[PDB]
């Protein structure tokens, strides 16, 4: 019951900046210029994890000690996300309270460390994010709670093969919810210059951007693991385990190429996002 | 107070810790595939400024050849000065030198920032950007053109030898 | 022997509080007297409280030093724990507190109020609950720091005791008893009635600080000390909510449009209440508005369980009471560590606006942990004891999203949609608050010159903070012991969460990308804290830094309505008398006239 969730965060994590530096290689194309390589983020990375922290004086451990807590708290995440089954590794942690109030860690602990520093552009930038949360974690749950209760249940390895199994007499509920699911992923990764990570330096900025790509890989992987499952198991088998990784690297790729698409392509999606989602919340209680 | 100073109180150039300074070739064999550089723009003309600009432009790129320009001097691992310093500008300068984690690279772009350019013998300036900071690298042109900039950098980082010398 | 145990501690409250103003005449043999004997005293009220609990069936006798009936029921037990835990470690903190020479010899009225309230939890008769809850009030009047601040308190107070005693002589012309076992009993015959019901709901909401009848709670959270604010929060609030709790209780009836009413009065309050909190720069303010909004949510949780025991669904009356008990009982002991860090902050430093009183992470670390877990369980964040019960109020409302009503599946997922509203603004709320006052440089003279803390104060609140966290990791070990007293199976919908799997996966998870920058590293100095922030080339000020102005400013931007709304009904100009020379000292005048005269009447 240890070594599936344990490999699932590791693989995870270990897989973050491929989704990160083929973001910037395909934003870097459709702006028509040849741009890095796939793996820059990698080396970006692991440059600063050579490089040593620095901090204004008035900083202490929260500073320090804030992207170690933000990468752990996305491995929590990440451990219980299905991604090559439609059960999740740990059902027990698998819920829907539990992954949104564990964002809400993750906002809380950025925000205060933002905070932190007295630079004015890193307690700003707190505080755009922890408006972005704000807009956003209603909608996410909304979404998912007109999928739960369309499911049955509060728990993701529910909803997740209730939409495997799609039974054609609530369609409208299922396809409204995942459009304002897709809403809030948008929102989320994505905005919806001096940047509030400018006072990290070294291997603090480094877990930063670990930190990054893997809340960016997480977010995107919650929307197409959970809403996308048609491509995973039921069981854990150990010969159809490769064509559970081609499909699961196939959407995280392409949704990361689309999302790219639709932001350069640009309150109309906050607004939409939460209509789509009361559109669902209605189309229930109608029918 | 930020740099030290004669008798007098003229500014001199720091001089940095040699256990600082021991590790610059291993910095540089470590950033040779990344490079993280933050643009210092002193007291210069804008031509020392949009070339150094135009090195991610669509003629040349930096990011082909890893690098990237940062927003800040926290996330920077080469300094590069562009201007002559100015007395205003000192300061600034220097606070985005300690601001930068330790070990740097630092780099003086153009004629105004090597040695003051035709500002030189000035009031209002210090000189060239060597008359503040260590510079390791220093890339001369009024401006310099894109073709320099790629070579200064490639030859900072490894990927190319100096070519000229002294006769 | 719990009621033995209930006699002990009532009498070494009262002996406390008769000690403590028998010894007035200097502060700190008259603090330690009380602080022991409020100590001694909880441990008997909490051990009584858990022996109830324990027991899983109910006691009943006589105190014999009032002639006072008593039942405890096990709903009650809670109520004695909370208030136990609560009333011992605010004794000691009260013990160091007691020390300073700004403050005031206020054990008297600790005791006192501690007394009433033990008396009131474990009261039979409702004459006896109000009469008793009004002693409980009045104390926590003269608790308060001056005349001003307990003005619209006293106001609001005799309101409430004016529908309180009105809807007691109505149950009594009714039903000839006054006792809660004998209504229980008769309301099988007659059921409440909304008249006498929204009457009591009113007048004990005037008592739990209900919005819009919430005026009173951050006018006397004010400028209080902490030993008087934390018990207030923890205290003053959930008598009222127990009193709301034993009326929509009394018995197995219980019309639908009660638990939709008590839903919606709970969800107002909790959203008005965590609006209200971000755009205020005091933290003992602060605090009070955060009071309002977990009461909210315990108020969320008890009408939905109102609703379950409305439409006959006894999985959402189990999940609504023990989330709603369990997130009451959670509530107060966060914020007892709340309240008295704060108070700990400005017994060192002497201020209460966050705006100046940066920099106190580094002059007090363990107070400045003590806060951080203290922010992390109200805002409701995993494995933390602020979490289970919202996790278990949430379960009650996907019950109530799936149960076949059109006024409860309306109502299901947009309780779900504004509770996320108010978890995302209490998340920034303490983001906030714990950004401006235990980070960055200090931006008073008065801030680096504070020391540590005391030595009492700081084993009071980090056994407090302990107390959180096992209460937080231990949620599946606890929450079957509260399902005894609420009596039914607990059924999440076919999930369950597992706070120590989380803690695990806390401390673990971080350690890995500790493991690889540890791998990673080559010729990496050591990392240094010299400089100050980067500002863009020019030297850094003071008047630079984002505060909690600025931070609270998209607040204000984005809910901007709700917050124009605070200034349109206030109904403060239509009363005549209000602006009278005098008022703020008449009502403290008749306050002791009040007091006098209805404490008599029961000895
Ligand atoms: S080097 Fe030439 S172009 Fe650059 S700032 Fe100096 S004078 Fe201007």
């Amino acid at each position: 019951s240890v070594l599936y969730p344990l490999i699932q965060a590791l693989v995870l994590f270990a897989v973050a900046p491929l989704l990160s530096g083929i973001t910037r290689v395909a934003r870097a194309r459709l702006h028509n210029r040849r741009g890095p390589g796939v793996l820059q983020e990698y080396r970006d990375i692991i440059k600063l994890l050579g490089r040593q922290s620095v901090g204004p004086d008035a900083s202490g451990w929260v500073f320090r000690l804030t992207p170690y807590v933000m990468v752990g708290v996305m491995l929590t995440i990440a451990t219980a996300l299905p991604v090559v089954t439609v059960g999740s590794p740990l059902p027990q942690l698998g819920d829907l309270i539990t992954l949104l109030y564990l964002f809400a860690i993750a906002r809380f602990f950025f925000a205060i460390s933002g905070l932190d520093t007295g630079s004015p552009f890193t307690a700003i930038g707190a505080s755009r994010e922890a408006m972005l949360g704000v807009l956003v974690e209603p909608m996410l749950l909304l979404g998912l709670w007109v999928a739960a209760q369309v499911a049955g249940s509060t728990n993701i390895s529910n909803i997740t093969d209730t939409v495997y199994h799609w039974p054609l007499s609530q369609s409208i509920p299922l396809v409204l919810a995942l459009c304002a699911c897709a809403f809030a992923t948008f929102i989320e990764m994505g905005k919806l210059q001096e940047g509030p990570l400018s006072e990290y330096s070294g291997s603090g900025f480094g877990v930063m951007k670990w930190g990054i790509s893997l809340k960016q890989l997480v977010v995107l992987q919650m929307f197409v693991g959970v809403f996308i499952p048609w491509g995973q198991m039921e069981t854990f088998t150990a010969g159809g385990l490769l064509l559970a990784l081609v499909i699961a690297i196939v959407k995280l790729v392409v949704g990361v190429l689309v999302i790219a698409l639709f932001e350069n392509s640009m309150p109309r999606i906050t607004w939409a996002g939460f209509g789509f989602a009361f559109l669902a919340f209605v189309s229930l209680l109608a029918a | 107070l930020l740099g030290p100073r004669d008798a007098n109180g003229i500014p001199v150039p720091m001089t940095v810790d040699e256990s600082i300074a021991s590790m610059k070739a291993s910095l540089l064999k470590k950033i040779k595939r990344s490079a993280y550089v933050y643009r210092v723009d002193c007291g210069g003309c804008n031509g020392c400024e949009i070339e150094i600009f135009a090195t991610l432009s669509p003629l040349f790129d930096a990011e082909r050849f890893g690098i990237k320009v940062v927003p800040s001097p926290r996330h920077a691992d080469i300094l590069l000065f562009t201007g002559a310093v100015t007395r205003a500008m000192r300061s600034p300068a220097l606070r985005a030198w300690q601001s930068a984690p330790d070990p740097k690279i630092c780099i003086s772009y153009g004629a105004c920032g090597n040695s003051g350019g035709i500002f030189h013998d000035l009031y209002c300036v210090w000189g060239g950007t060597d008359k503040i900071v260590p510079v390791d690298v220093y890339i001369p042109g009024c401006p310099p053109t894109p073709a320099a900039t790629l070579y200064g950098f490639a030859m900072a980082l490894g990927l190319l030898e100096q070519k000229i010398h002294a006769r | 022997s719990a009621i033995s145990l209930i006699n002990s501690g009532v009498a070494w409250f009262v002996a406390a509080a008769v000690l403590a103003f028998l010894f007035s005449f200097q502060k700190a043999l008259s603090g330690w007297i009380a602080g022991i004997g409020g100590a001694v005293g909880s441990l008997y009220t909490a051990a009584a409280g858990f022996t109830v609990l324990t027991g899983a069936v109910g006691v009943s006798g006589a105190l014999s030093l009032v002639s006072y009936d008593v039942q405890i029921s096990p709903l009650n037990a809670i109520w004695l724990i909370t208030l136990g835990l609560c009333g011992l470690f605010v004794s000691l903190y009260n013990i160091d507190w007691h020390r300073h020479a700004q403050v005031k010899c206020n054990g008297l009225q600790i005791n006192m109020l501690m007394a009433a309230a033990v008396c009131a939890v474990i009261a039979s008769n409702l004459g006896m609950f109000v009469v008793m809850a009004e002693i409980m009030a009045l104390c926590a009047v003269f608790l308060t720091s001056n005349s001003k601040e307990g003005k619209l308190w006293f106001a609001l107070g005799r309101l409430g005791t004016l529908l309180l005693a009105i809807a007691c002589w109505l149950l009594w012309q009714r039903y000839g008893t006054l006792d809660l076992r004998l209504l229980d009993m008769r309301m099988q015959q007659l059921p409440l009635g909304s008249d006498i019901w929204l009457l009591g709901v009113i007048g004990f909401g005037l008592l739990a600080g209900i919005i819009p009848l919430h005026g009173w709670v951050p006018q006397a959270h004010a400028n209080a000390s902490a030993p008087a604010a934390a018990l207030f929060s923890t205290v003053v609030m959930k008598i009222g909510l127990l009193g709301i709790l034993t009326l929509s209780l009394l018995g197995g009836n219980a019309p639908l449009w009660w638990g939709i009413a008590l839903l919606v009065l709970g969800m107002i309050t909790a959203f008005v209440g965590g609006l209200y909190a971000l755009v205020e720069h005091n933290i003992q303010r602060l605090l009070a508005y955060h009071t309002l909004e977990n009461i909210g949510i315990i108020l969320l949780g008890l009408g939905a369980g109102v609703t379950g025991i409305a439409l006959e669904q006894p999985a959402l009356i189990a999940l609504g009471l023990v989330g709603g008990l369990y997130h009451l009982l959670n509530h107060s002991l966060f914020k007892s560590v709340l309240f008295l860090g704060a108070g700990s902050v400005w017994f060192r430093t002497g201020h209460r606006d966050i705006e100046k009183l940066g920099g106190i992470g580094k002059k007090m670390p363990v107070i400045s942990i003590a806060m951080l877990v203290g922010l992390m369980a109200m805002a409701a964040l995993p494995p933390l004891n602020g979490f289970a019960g919202e996790w278990v109020i949430y379960q009650s409302f996907f019950k109530l999203s799936n149960s076949g009503a059109f006024v409860a599946r309306l109502l299901g997922p947009l309780l779900a949609v504004g509770l996320a509203i108010t978890g995302a603004l209490a998340v920034m709320c303490m983001a906030k608050v714990y950004g401006v006052t235990f980070l960055g440089a200090p931006r008073t003279k008065e801030a680096e010159n504070a020391t540590c803390a005391p030595l009492l104060m700081s084993v009071s609140v980090v056994a407090l903070a302990i107390c959180c966290v096992i209460g937080g990791v231990a949620a599946p070990w606890l929450l079957p012991m509260l399902s005894a007293a609420v009596p039914l199976p607990l059924e999440p919908a076919n999930t369950t969460v597992s706070q120590p799997m989380i803690t695990l996966l806390l401390i673990a998870c971080p350690l890995l990308p500790f493991i690889i920058m540890a791998i990673c590293k080559g010729d990496r100095l050591p990392s240094r804290s010299r400089g100050a922030a980067w500002v863009c080339g020019y030297d850094h000020e003071k008047s630079m830094v984002i505060t909690a102005h600025g931070f609270a400013m998209p607040v204000k931007q984005a809910f901007a309505p709700v917050l124009k709304l605070r200034k349109w009904l206030n109904p403060v100009s239509l009363v005549p008398g209000w602006q009278c020379e005098g008022s703020a000292l008449l009502f403290r005048r008749m306050a002791l006239v009040e007091l006098a005269v209805l404490v008599v009447i029961i000895v």
